[PDB]
RNA sequence: GUUUAUUAAAAACACAGCACUGUGCAAACACGAAAGUGGACGUAUACGGUGUGACGCCUGCCCGGUGCCGGAAGGUUAAU
């Protein structure tokens, strides 16, 4: 449908709950016919500078090809879970799925 | 949607109606109806309280859930309702197990919506659930002063008050007169904002829809004589003193509270 | 009634005395404090409606002996 | 306010103590709770020749009554299976009532009194720890697992 | 539209509108020694008070005086 990039941020306290959180995630895409490319946890990282008080996060990138409707339901969970800080949802061109160079 | 009347009378020269052709045109539910009399103003005593009121359509009561208990089960908006009791309409509800009840609309409500009470609702506008489980940050209406005591504040047709702050058992409050109030955070609230927000848009347009609405004609206190009220007298128009009530207590910049048992709860005043 | 169930006392009439010496009728209000009293004995709590000086009785004599106090008066508590 | 103890107060006397309180110190706290007898003269003759040492055997059975039943509270496991949200957030929390409705119901027929908690509300999903004052001075912890339903 | 029943119907009062100000709810306020009641089974798009008086164009300068609001360092100052 539309090739979507999805990169959030979780509260790194919450490190614990986010394999929860993806497998809910990938559900909810695979779950409304959507395709999920690739997957990748980046673990806690060092942030460039203390968002909401605190220094670290976790990272997760996913990149999803689901119609349009259901990623707006998907931003809606990123808005109101606080375990997750920051969201950013990019369109894309197309489907991507080689390692990203940090992966590496 | 304002409508503007055309001027074929004095008296419709000025009348802006607020038409919503949203609201039910029949009669209201008749189980959650009770008799409203009239007062005049006038207490147990038969001395007049407060004064101007007095006449008016006769009115019926509408019973309108603010204490809205009814947590888990669903309800579909069946029909948005008139009331002459408030300035903000009201919704006949119908819960899954065949329940009716009355409640403030809100904004983008309309018929055929299904809206939920208790904590596991979801956030979207009609919703009531404590306020430990809502937001900071987002408008809420119908709110409760303690928990389980019913909505008190934000019920007028266009109202609503902001959650800006939580710290363990007390959420902070952003009053639509811009006072700053700490809440308890197991106080109920009813997300978005209340319906009928152009009513402040009419305007009564002739002296009779004011006394319609049992609002008597107010005389002005210079208008008068010295023995009926302090500003009084005079050969001719004249004001030499300062204004005060008809009891003789400075009306322009003179403050009345005197509350030194909710001074705890109130974080900063109005500006 | 604004009368100390203990100690009978009541809102005796006086005079504001001003500087001028001028006399206008006023009202002695007794400190009448609604409380709930420990009856041991009866294992229950009574309130009386007792001004601060029958509290200073029921200090000194015991709530037993002022409770007797008040039915051999015939009040109710 | 000359009154004579029931029972050790942290902060003034012992058992068979005459220590001047405030007023509505004995009158509000002590003597309602049984804790403490005003100093009547009557009282003292009735409480030192014999209950001097009766109420020492007394506060003794209180105390053995206690350690019987704070030992076995060595189990450290409530299972409270209670509503909650997904990856934490609790929907409906457990007071001091609930948390003495479980332990009640494996161990110490415990009362809501005597549950002690920092917060109270619990919100976070998963394992807890709740402290207990038995005694006025005696005290236990159970490791409380609030498990969603 | 209202008004001096019985010498004054008017330019007076009222009025829709406008503004100032009070008022977070056990509201301010009012009647009540009090309990209570009205406001209101309403909740700041609400209510009370005050001035002005549809609408159109507008509403300038003065805070020294008198009020009101805010301030709390100093001076003064009651019972105790
Ligand atoms: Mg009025
Ligand atoms: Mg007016
Ligand atoms: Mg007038
Ligand atoms: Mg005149
Ligand atoms: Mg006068
Ligand atoms: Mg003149
Ligand atoms: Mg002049
Ligand atoms: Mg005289
Ligand atoms: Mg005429
Ligand atoms: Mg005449
Ligand atoms: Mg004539
Ligand atoms: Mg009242
Ligand atoms: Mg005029
Ligand atoms: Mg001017
Ligand atoms: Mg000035
Ligand atoms: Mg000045
Ligand atoms: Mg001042």
């Amino acid at each position: 449908m539309r090739h979507y990039e999805i990169v959030f941020m979780v509260h790194p306290d919450q490190s614990e709950q986010v394999p929860g959180m993806i497998e809910r995630y990938t559900a909810a895409i695979t779950g409304a016919e959507g395709k999920i490319h690739r997957l990748e946890d980046w673990g806690r990282r060092q942030l460039a500078y203390p968002i909401n008080k605190l220094h670290k996060a976790h990272y997760v990138l996913m990149n999803v090809e689901a119609p349009q409707e259901v990623i707006d339901e998907l931003e809606t969970t990123f808005r109101f879970n606080d375990a997750v800080i920051r969201s950013m949802v990019m369109r894309t061109k197309h489907a991507v799925t080689e390692a990203s160079p940090m992966v590496k | 949607a304002v409508v503007k009347c055309k001027p074929t009378s004095p008296g419709r020269r000025h009348v802006v109606k607020v038409v919503n052709p949203e609201l039910h045109k029949g009669k209201p539910f008749a189980p959650l109806l009770e008799k409203n009399s009239k007062s005049g103003g006038r207490n147990n005593n038969g001395r007049i309280t407060t004064r101007h009121i007095g006449g008016g359509h006769k009115q019926a009561y509408r019973i309108v859930d603010f204490k809205r208990n009814k947590d888990g089960i669903p309800a579909v908006v069946e029909r948005l309702e008139y009331d002459p009791n408030r300035s903000a309409n009201i919704a006949l509800v119908l819960y899954k197990d065949g329940e009716r009840r009355y409640i403030l609309a809100p904004k983008g409500l309309k018929a055929g919506d299904q809206i939920q009470s208790g904590v596991d609702a979801a956030i979207k506008p009609g919703n009531t659930l404590p306020m430990r489980n809502i937001p900071v940050g987002s408008t809420v209406h119908n709110v409760e002063m303690k928990p389980g005591k019913g909505g008190q504040l934000a019920r007028s047709a266009g109202t609503y008050v902001q959650i800006v702050a939580r710290d363990g058992a007390y959420v902070t409050l952003r009053l639509r007169s811009g006072e700053m109030r700490k809440v308890e955070a197991d106080c109920r609230a009813t997300l978005g904002e209340v319906g009928n927000a152009e009513h402040m848009l009419r305007v009564l347009g002739k002296a009779g829809a004011a006394r319609w609405r049992g609002v008597r004609p107010t005389v002005r206190g210079t208008a008068m004589n010295p023995v009926d009220h302090p500003h009084g007298g005079g050969e001719g128009r004249n004001f030499g003193k300062h204004p005060v009530t008809p009891w003789g207590v400075q009306t322009k910049g003179k403050k009345t509270r005197s509350n030194k048992r909710t001074d705890k709860f109130i974080v900063r005043r109005r500006s | 009634s604004r009368v100390c169930q203990v100690t009978g006392k009541r809102p005796v009439t006086g005079n504001n005395r001003s500087h001028a010496l001028n006399a206008t009728k006023r009202r002695f209000l007794p400190n009448l404090h609604s409380h709930r009293f420990w009856v041991e004995s009866e294992k229950r709590f009574v309130t009386l409606r007792v001004s601060a000086k029958g509290m200073r009785v029921i200090d000194k004599k015991g709530i037993d002996t002022v409770l007797a106090e008040l039915r051999a008066r015939g009040e109710k508590y | 306010m000359q009154v004579i103890l029931l029972d050790k107060v942290a902060n003034l006397g012992s058992l068979g103590d005459q220590v001047n309180v405030k007023a509505g110190y004995a009158r509000n706290f002590l003597v309602p709770q049984g804790k403490a007898v005003p100093a009547t003269k009557k009282n003292i003759e009735f409480f030192e020749a014999r209950r001097a040492e009766l109420e020492a055997k007394l506060a003794e059975v209180l105390a053995a009554a206690n350690a019987r039943a704070e030992k076995i509270n060595a189990l450290e496991t409530v299972t409270i299976a209670s509503k909650a949200g997904d990856e934490g957030k609790l929907f409906g929390s457990i007071g001091t009532r609930d948390i003495a409705d479980a332990v009640t119901a494996a161990g110490v027929e415990v009362a809501k009194s005597e549950v002690r908690l920092p917060n109270g509300v619990l919100r976070t999903t998963g394992e807890h720890e709740v402290s207990f004052q038995v005694h006025s001075e005696v005290f236990a912890k159970v490791i409380v697992n609030v498990v969603a339903e």
